[PDB]
RNA sequence: GUGGGAGAGGGUGGUGGAAUUCCCGGAGUAGCGGUGAAAUGCGCAGAUACCGGGAGGAACGCCGAUGGCGAAGGCAGCCACCUGGUCCACCCGUGACGCUGAGGCGCGAAAGCGUGGGGAGCAAACCGGAUUAGAUACCCGGGUAGUCCACGCCCUAAACGAUGCGCGCUAGGUCUCUGGGUCUCCUGGGGGCCGAAGCUAACGCGUUAAGCGCGCCGCCUGGGGAGUACGGCCGCAAGGC
């Protein structure tokens, strides 16, 4: 049981109910991998810096969760089969290191 | 891993009183924990030669420990074998 | 020499291991994609080396870039 | 005859020859030049002269279509690339903004023995 | 033991962008390439240069360093999992449990071998073009094994600090990595430079000793013959000891 934090770019041209849609299979996902959720930050389309999926932006969807480990990799394989789904990144909690402070 | 619970259930088995955490029945024990976790880790994972080495180093450790045992107190070496199932 | 003005005197309180903060990690880069180095960044050898992960990460999300191109030559 | 009155133009500088293709904002060529293309056959066309005379060729092709405003990108390292853009420059054609885009890998494929000690 | 720390230490899976090549399309025309100069080569079956899309293999630009890790070989995109070593602080526990190490056992760059796969770039051999007195070369155009992966062999090296391991003792200054602390600085571990005493044939070494000592292992005894012969052991072979 070790926190992480999971990273989704999807596709911006996506209309509410295919993102809801989008949206509803990545929790029953998480629920499927014994993933609790302590927070959310949708932060929604903003601007690349290079084009992904022929794209110059993304929607973007940020989960921070609480999951067994064995299962984290496995968990970002059934992130990855959706095609709307096109950026996903999991990482490990960290403390923040704070400069200049 | 090997998390702190684990560690102090094992510590708590084989300490020969409260408060004990360094004696040759606790190292042999914590010794043989990391061993058996790293065999189970080197029989997948068998192109892992760096932590083959580690592993030789905790069995020589371990056996020189148990050497130390046998010629001070062989009777709780016996009993250490027997409860931890060594030598075969 | 790089006497123009360091990233880390030229901002204020932020953390190095946020990869998201994108408008903070685009002073530390280059006029290319480029990671700058320690005589523009002005930061330590511990610091550099997390921002080089954290700008790798949020280069890998989409957010900086990998390469620019030069202009005004 | 298209009139495209605005494009880009790439210049292609290596060490044996200087290579200039105008083309439309698009990136579709229209016009091209460089040092086979007058008379400079053999090392020769590796001379900034050479680069002058393809980058000027190749401008007054352009003005066949009635081209005004270029916007100029630059790849390689050779002897001769500043020359043609001095020769873009000042030929008639305004050029809006000088780009270097050298294709650089991130150390991806292994260089020729020509090119070695480096990876 | 407890609590912290840094790291390209290792293994497995996944994943990202730049570039090379190739394929498709668009656009476009007479050469590109290459060199001291050239030629072979490729190009009217439309190349080079440009834009877009796709496939594949391999290596990770900046960060990056005189840096870090490892016993050595060696390790450099990113993420996750598994895992080894190590350092510091507390002064908590065991109570000499230590050091070294003939054999043995295991690891061991590259090249090389076997079976299967892969094959973009590079490239022994080889096919050509040049050069040259000749050119079985350097230079140029191609190009197979190989380089890559899995599994199994092979045991070599300028395998280098040309400096075996461990412990203690013997001025300092400066740069740096990483902790701890009353955080001008002190203290501990590691990486460099200059230097006290001393050592050295000298060059140089000098708290990271090549100084002063102790323990244990390895090895040397003029050069060629020769790491050859014979014998043995190991290896499929090349061959190694
Ligand atoms: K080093
Ligand atoms: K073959
Ligand atoms: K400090
Ligand atoms: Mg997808
Ligand atoms: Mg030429
Ligand atoms: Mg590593
Ligand atoms: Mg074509
Ligand atoms: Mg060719
Ligand atoms: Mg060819
Ligand atoms: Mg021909
Ligand atoms: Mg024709
Ligand atoms: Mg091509
Ligand atoms: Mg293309
Ligand atoms: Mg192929
Ligand atoms: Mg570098
Ligand atoms: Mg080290
Ligand atoms: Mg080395
Ligand atoms: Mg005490
Ligand atoms: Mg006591
Ligand atoms: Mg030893
Ligand atoms: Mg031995
Ligand atoms: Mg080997
Ligand atoms: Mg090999
Ligand atoms: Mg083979
Ligand atoms: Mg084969
Ligand atoms: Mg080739
Ligand atoms: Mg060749
Ligand atoms: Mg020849
Ligand atoms: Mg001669
Ligand atoms: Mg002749
Ligand atoms: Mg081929
Ligand atoms: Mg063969
Ligand atoms: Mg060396
Ligand atoms: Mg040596
Ligand atoms: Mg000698
Ligand atoms: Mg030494
Ligand atoms: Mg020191
Ligand atoms: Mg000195
Ligand atoms: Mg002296
Ligand atoms: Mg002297
Ligand atoms: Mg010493
Ligand atoms: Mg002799
Ligand atoms: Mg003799
Ligand atoms: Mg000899
Ligand atoms: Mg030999
Ligand atoms: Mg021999
Ligand atoms: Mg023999
Ligand atoms: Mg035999
Ligand atoms: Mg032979
Ligand atoms: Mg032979």
């Amino acid at each position: 049981m070790r926190r992480y934090e999971v990273n989704i770019v999807l596709n911006p041209n996506l209309d509410q109910s295919q993102l809801a849609l989008e949206k509803e299979i990545i929790q029953r996902a998480l629920e499927n991998y014994g993933a609790r959720v302590e927070k959310v930050e949708e932060l929604g389309l903003r601007r690349l810096a290079y084009p992904i999926a022929k794209d110059p932006q993304g929607y973007f969807l940020w989960y921070q969760v609480e999951m067994p480990e064995d299962r984290v990799n496995d968990l970002a394989r059934e992130l990855r089969i959706r095609d709307n789904v096109r950026r996903v990144m999991v990482v490990k909690s960290q403390e923040p290191f704070l400069a200049n402070a | 891993p090997i998390t702190k619970e684990e560690k102090q259930k094992v510590i708590q088995e084989f300490a020969r009183f409260p408060g004990d955490t360094g004696s040759t029945e606790v190292q042999v024990a914590l010794l043989t924990l990391r061993i058996n976790r790293l065999s189970e880790h080197l029989k997948v994972h068998k192109k892992d030669h760096h932590s083959h080495r580690g592993l030789l180093m905790m069995v020589g450790q371990r056996r020189r420990l148990l050497r130390y045992l046998q010629r001070e107190d062989p009777e709780r070496y016996r009993a250490l074998i027997e409860k931890l199932g060594i030598r075969g | 020499p790089s006497r123009k003005a360091k990233v880390k005197a030229t901002l204020g309180e932020f953390d190095l291991r946020d990869y998201r903060n994108v408008e903070v990690l685009k002073r530390f880069l280059s006029e290319t994609g480029k990671i700058l180095p320690r005589r523009r960044t002005g930061l330590s050898a511990k610091e550099q080396r997390i921002l080089a992960k954290t700008i790798k990460r949020a280069r890998i999300l989409g957010l900086l870039p990998f390469t620019e191109k030069l202009v005004r030559k | 005859k298209r009139q495209v009155a605005s494009g880009r133009a790439y210049i292609h500088a290596s060490y044996n020859n200087t290579i200039v293709t105008i083309t439309d904002p698009d990136g579709n060529p229209i016009t091209w030049s460089s040092g086979g293309v007058i008379g400079y056959k053999g090392s020769r066309k590796g001379t900034p002269y050479a680069a002058q005379l393809a980058a000027l060729d190749a401008a007054k092709k352009a003005m066949a279509y009635g081209m005004q405003s270029v916007d100029v990108i630059v790849r390689g390292t050779g002897a001769g690339r500043e020359q043609a853009i001095r020769a873009l420059q000042a030929s008639g054609l305004q050029v809006k903004s000088i780009v270097d885009d050298t294709p650089v890998p991130h150390n991806g494929c292994r260089p020729k023995k020509k090119f070695r000690k480096a990876s």
